[PDB]
DNA sequence: AGAGGATGTGGCTTC
DNA sequence: GAAGCCACATCCTCT
């Protein structure tokens, strides 16, 4: 993990992480790019294999029945609060819309070069 | 079904629940009953609040008079009351001049609602 | 019975209406889920239309105004003061004719009000119900 | 594929 | 501890 993005997210053990806290989690280690990734246009990522992403979701909450169909309903959920939004037309594409710059302290070309993402 | 007295002698309202979830529809549909005669297709209107909340959002709060009856179609209450605490609901019959009638200690809205011990 | 029978009495004796005969702070209600931008536009022409959404901060009574008698001019008020509005409407509170009363910082979108009793209109309701 | 409504649940905090 | 606030987890209906 290049970063420490749960904890730069406010995930401090205490309540439990968040969704979208979880997958800054990914998206900041290395080894989760096979299934999860920046696409290289600001804080926008796609899920190149949702199954995978959920499972962990899934194992990370405890929740093993856990699948895609309901991780997305978590993701839509901040569509509204304004931390995540939909990228219209592209499969599994989602973008961070909050301030991670502020949070995590690197802008996204810094990040992207960080976890050396092509 | 069962209605019962306003503060005011000129309308009638039927029963909500004690504490309710905020945003949940109604279990009866909400009903404002005139006394007096008021004439068809007068505007009915209801708002809520307290000392902790001065306006509760509330959706749908608006019905036409018919028959001496305002049938409200899904009133909800979105706003919160407050913990043990209730609204004082306003109901405004557009007369002219135009009628209020208010009702207190009404109901409870909460995040969650009524829920069974844990 | 649009009206109660000590429409007078309910008045000065019953606890909701002394605790805002007084110089209550009232706010208006309309729009909390909007930019304060819009809900200046809303309330100021909204007023000029004769109606307004205000409620007793204190007490948390809300009540629907129409500012007119049982286009509006004596009822809304502009000049008495640049950037305030004092407005005027009467109404059935309760079966006991009244009158609101009260002004509104058009940028603060508050201010303060109260009810006073309506002799006239009190004394005319009770005539038709005799 | 994706949006959003309805409602239950366990983590946690405040009264 | 009850009673609040939260963030989902589940299930669904619709396009």
């Amino acid at each position: 993990p290049v970063i420490p993005a749960a904890a730069l997210a406010g995930y401090t053990g205490s309540p439990p992480i968040q969704l979208w806290q979880f997958l800054l989690e990914l998206l900041t280690d290395k080894s989760c790019q096979s299934f999860i990734s920046w696409t290289g246009d600001g804080w926008e990522f796609k899920l190149s294999d949702p199954d995978e992403v959920a499972r962990r979701w899934g194992k990370r909450k405890n929740k093993p029945k856990m699948n895609y169909e309901k991780l997305s309903r978590g993701l839509r959920y901040y569509y509204d609060k304004n931390i995540i939004h939909k990228t219209a037309g592209k499969r599994y594409v989602y973008r961070f819309v909050c301030d991670l710059q502020s949070l995590l302290g690197y802008t996204p070309e810094e990040l992207h070069a960080m976890l050396d993402v092509k | 079904g069962e209605l019962v007295r306003t503060d005011s002698p000129n309308f009638l309202c039927s029963v909500l629940p004690t504490h309710w979830r905020c945003n949940k529809t109604l279990p009866i549909a909400f009903k404002v009953v005139a006394k007096g005669d008021v004439p068809d297709g007068t505007l009915v209107t209801v708002m809520a609040g307290n000392d902790e909340n001065y306006s509760a959002e509330l959706r749908n709060a608006t019905a036409a008079m018919k028959n001496q009856v305002a049938r409200f179609n899904d009133l909800r209450f979105v706003g919160r009351s407050g913990r043990g605490k209730s609204f004082t609901l306003t109901i405004t019959v557009f007369t002219n001049p135009p009628q209020v009638a208010t009702y207190h200690r009404a109901i409870k809205i909460t995040v969650d609602g009524p829920r069974e011990p844990r | 019975p649009r009206v109660v029978p000590d429409q007078r009495s309910k008045f000065e004796n019953e606890e909701f209406f002394r605790k805002l005969s007084r110089e209550c702070e009232i706010k208006y209600t309309g729009f909390r889920d909007r930019p304060h931008e819009e809900r200046q536009t809303r309330f100021q022409n909204a007023c000029r239309d004769g109606r307004s959404e205000i409620a007793f901060v204190a007490t948390g009574t809300n009540l629907s105004l129409q500012f007119f008698p049982a286009p509006s001019r004596e009822y809304v008020d502009l000049e008495r003061e640049a950037g305030k509005v004092y407005l005027k409407a009467p109404m059935i509170l309760n079966g006991v004719c009244v009158i609101w009363k009260g002004w509104i910082d058009l940028h603060r979108l508050d201010g303060m009000g109260c009810l006073e009793f309506d002799e006239e209109r009190a004394q005319q309701e009770d005539a038709l119900a005799q």
